[PDB]
């Protein structure tokens, strides 16, 4: 349970100066086309050894290496990957579960939480759209509820890395000044909605109950005057939501 | 450009999503905004005096923090205050040592508001009123940890441990709440166009415009923004600006008074701007540089306009022209280019026709028996004889003005809004609460919740009384009094239960009628003038009988031009009716 710095280090420099034969990321306009290809082709599930399971080990293990606050391997993730093809990536109508994960988390871990202010995140729409995906999957959570029937992967994503993002973006210090939240109020007020109604689930353990509290409650603090009003049928329960936490 | 240096006053504004200067709303409230229509850099707006703001260093308040925790062991309370008592002269020595030292970037600084005088802070146990997720920044009197503020550059040019420059935008982080300011586009319901200031992390920047130095901030020179009443000696009299027919004019006004400096209002009293590159800069006035004065009341800065003597002395709206740019010329030797002296001889000369001020006899308001105003023409030539001599204000008399002149602007929108037909709820509350404030101010008795309706005052206040009657907020109230009846509002129907807020407003009005002349004569006759209209509500449970028989019982010849068969019938009338011993 702890980071090794140096060893992140030596890392990243390694994978870097290796060359595109170690480092593989479907960048390139054909390239993308060929990963999407590849997604489809793997609708049923990613295969042990498929190029896909590569690259997502690679982009899970970027990520990691970017975690622990740090300056020197977060500036090279970042660079290696913008958020241009993250957004265009994940927010495709096709894909899969293990890419937005991995996607997601090496946003969470090398953007949201960085150790140094980058303007291009926190002034930019590609997080909302992000954002507007993350509803999109809760919405589709609480469908498949509604059917009884439900895939644990998507619930995994849609609780394990969806609610850390989201909670990191609306916490971090470098977020408190966010010059496009007015005019984005109405997908946040969605996501609190959409929060909403996954607590309402009665499924949800007692770890995703104080996870989703949380991640519900940094919500309420940073919506909390934004020229924006809580609706009164959202209300409803966010007054018991608070009434909870205040106990 | 100069570095910045401690104690120095100088104004913020914000830049990001909402560009403007932090300003005060009206009364005691402490709460913080920003007025983007009100003005901007090139534009500052008309009330700048609530966004000037001044830098002090670090302040410990960890012996008043413990005392204020334990008055929240007698012996140890009294400890407790002694050593706050020494904490504070210790800050205030401390403050007098290292005045005038060059901030720093990353250092921690505290703003003070000079017109409220209250230190801002950031609350972090409550959050803000508006923006929940943010956090409160409000006004402090006393202050607490909150006004520390670290400084820290905007841009990459600056680093930590560098001067700081001014015209420079600075990002503000409190000490415990360790967010910046933000200028949050969360608009204020009570006051339209306002945006609110809270704490929470966001990019807004508040950029630096100097505007007094501490070099040039010693109270021994005049300094622009400054208010003095200016004396004239031949004449011994006062130069003042009034709204004699309904039209502002300025005349020196004659006194009957065995004393002339005891002849003094506060409509008399005049500020002096100074003229410099930057409009925002303010500084010290030398005595070759240009002036300009200013009405603490009205606003308007004097000037000369062609007289229809050659020009005469009135009063304008607006500084933006040469006419009511003025000079000093010293009456004795000065030292070469040294900042004036306050409380010192001058002749007052208008420069943008190269006219000498001038004084003269000739009556302004003829129409009237026995005139006070008089007429302040211009001459070709110069005479020494034109002197005006300088005299200091105490901040309380600032204080009470600025009051009383926002008080006024309520009572008026109050009036204005009875006079309509129709007031909401809240209205109601806040012209309430107004009353109350004023009621409270009258009686110059601390609010500790006893009922104001019986409040008992030992030793009415001459001046405050004075500021009262000059002010015209006793008009204001004759004026909200009036106003429901003219309906809103019946006498008849004051009974029913609906009507009961506005009976205590009627009620508060008349408690402020009452106190305001207590042992003053003039406030009494004034107050007299509406006796017809006081007596129409005679009977009803508002005590205007309680009012109007202190006010004619006080004074003989009131009592005896006013009382007559009907006021004794009615008397008898209401007494029968009710039967009481009152
Ligand atoms: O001592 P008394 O009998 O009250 O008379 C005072 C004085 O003689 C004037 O009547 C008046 O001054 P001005 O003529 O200059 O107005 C002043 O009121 P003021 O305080 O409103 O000036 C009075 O208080």
């Amino acid at each position: 349970g702890k980071y090794v710095k140096k060893c992140q280090d030596m890392i990243m420099t390694e994978l870097t100066n290796a060359g595109d034969d170690v480092v593989v990321f479907y960048n390139d306009k054909a390239s993308l086309a060929h990963l999407l290809d590849m997604m489809k082709a793997a609708r049923d599930g990613v295969e042990d050894h498929s190029p896909l399971m590569y690259h997502i080990s690679l982009v899970d293990l970027l990520a990691a290496c970017a975690e622990g606050k740090n300056v020197y391997t977060e500036i090279k993730c970042t660079s290696l990957l913008p958020l241009e093809d993250v957004v265009s990536v994940v927010t495709h109508e096709d894909c899969i579960t293990e890419v937005k994960m991995a996607y997601v988390n090496f946003v969470n871990h090398c953007y949201v939480d960085t150790e140094v202010e980058m303007k291009e995140i926190y002034t930019s729409n590609h997080i909302w759209t992000l954002f507007e995906n993350f509803t999109l999957d809760m919405a589709r959570v609480c469908s498949k509820r509604e059917k009884r029937v439900a895939d644990p992967t998507l619930e995994k994503y849609v609780l394990s890395v969806v609610l850390d993002t989201i909670n990191a973006f609306f916490s971090s210090p470098f977020s408190e000044n966010s010059t496009s939240l007015q005019t984005h109020q109405t997908i946040v007020v969605q996501l609190l909605q959409s929060t909403t109604r996954l607590l309402e689930c009665p499924w949800l353990q007692q770890q995703h109950k104080g996870s989703v509290e949380a991640c519900i409650r940094t919500l309420a603090m940073v919506a909390k005057g934004r020229a924006i009003l809580l609706p009164m049928d959202l209300d409803a329960h966010i007054s018991s939501m608070l009434s909870s936490g205040a106990s | 450009s100069s570095f910045l240096h401690i104690g120095d006053i100088v104004s913020l504004y914000a830049e990001g999503s909402v560009n403007g200067f932090i300003s005060t709303l009206g009364l005691v409230d402490d709460r913080c905004v920003v007025e983007p229509a009100a003005g901007d850099l090139d534009n500052p707006p008309k009330k700048f005096r609530d966004c000037l703001f001044k830098v002090c260093p670090m302040n410990r308040y960890s012996a008043q923090k413990q005392y204020w925790k334990a008055k929240q062991d007698v012996v140890l309370l009294q400890k407790l205050q002694h050593a706050a008592q020494m904490e504070q002269k210790q800050n205030d020595t401390e403050n007098k040592k290292v005045h005038g030292d060059v901030v720093k970037y990353g250092s921690v600084i505290q703003l003070l508001h000079m017109k409220s005088n209250k230190y801002l802070t950031v609350n972090k146990r409550l959050p803000a009123l508006l923006e929940k997720n943010a956090m409160r920044v409000t006004l402090d009197a006393t202050g607490n940890e909150g006004s520390w503020l670290f400084i820290q550059p905007f841009w990459k040019l600056r680093s930590n441990g560098d001067n700081v420059v001014v015209g420079d935008k600075v990002i503000l982080n409190p000490v415990n709440a360790g967010q910046p300011l933000h200028a949050s586009n969360y608009e204020l319901s009570d006051n339209a166009g306002c945006k609110e200031v809270n704490s929470v992390n966001c990019n807004t920047s508040w950029k630096i415009n100097l505007f007094m130095q501490f070099r040039d901030h010693l109270e021994e020179v005049l300094k622009g923004g400054d208010v003095v009443r200016l004396f004239h000696a031949e004449q011994e009299k006062f130069l003042t600006c009034d709204e004699y027919k309904g039209k502002l004019q300025v005349f020196l006004r004659t006194t009957l008074r065995q004393s002339a400096t005891s002849a003094t209002s506060s409509n008399a009293l005049w500020e002096v701007e100074v003229v410099h590159h930057d409009p925002c800069r303010g500084g010290a006035g030398h005595w070759n540089g240009l002036y300009r004065f200013k009405h603490l009341a009205t606003g308007n800065y004097l000037a000369a306009e062609e007289n229809p003597i050659k020009y005469c002395l009135v009063a304008v709206p607006h500084g933006n022209d040469i006419a009511s740019l003025f000079e000093l010329d010293p009456t004795t030797l000065q030292k070469t280019d040294s900042f004036v002296p306050r409380n010192s001889y001058v002749r007052l000369r208008h420069l943008c026709t190269n006219t000498w001020i001038q004084s003269t006899n000739v009556p302004i308001d003829i129409e009237e028996e026995r005139p006070i105003r008089l007429m302040l023409g211009t001459c070709p030539t110069k005479e020494d004889k034109e002197a005006f001599a300088i005299v200091s204000v105490p901040v309380s008399e600032i204080r009470d003005l600025d009051f009383a002149n926002d008080a006024s602007s309520m009572l008026a929108s109050a009036v204005e809004k009875l006079n309509e037909g129709f007031i909401s709820q809240n209205d109601r509350r806040f012209v309430i609460q107004l009353l109350e404030d004023l009621v409270f101010f009258v009686s110059d008795v601390p609010n500790n919740g006893q009922n104001v309706l019986d409040i008992m005052v030992t030793k009415p206040n001459r001046e405050r009384q004075k500021l009262m009657r000059e002010q015209n907020i006793l008009k204001q109230v004759f004026g909200i009094l009036k106003a429901p009846f003219r309906p809103l509002v019946r006498l008849e129907e004051l009974s029913d239960q609906k009507n009961a807020p506005y009976q205590h407003m009627f009620r508060l009005c008349y408690r402020v009628l009452r106190h305001s002349q207590e042992d003053y004569r003039k406030n009494q006759e004034h107050i007299a003038k509406q006796f017809g209209m006081m007596q129409s509500q005679i009977g009803y449970d508002i005590l205007a009988e309680d009012t109007i028989t202190a006010l004619l019982h006080n004074n003989r010849k009131l009592l005896e031009k006013h009382i007559t068969k009907t006021e004794v019938e009615t008397f008898v009338s209401l007494v029968r009716k009710n039967r009481e011993p009152r």
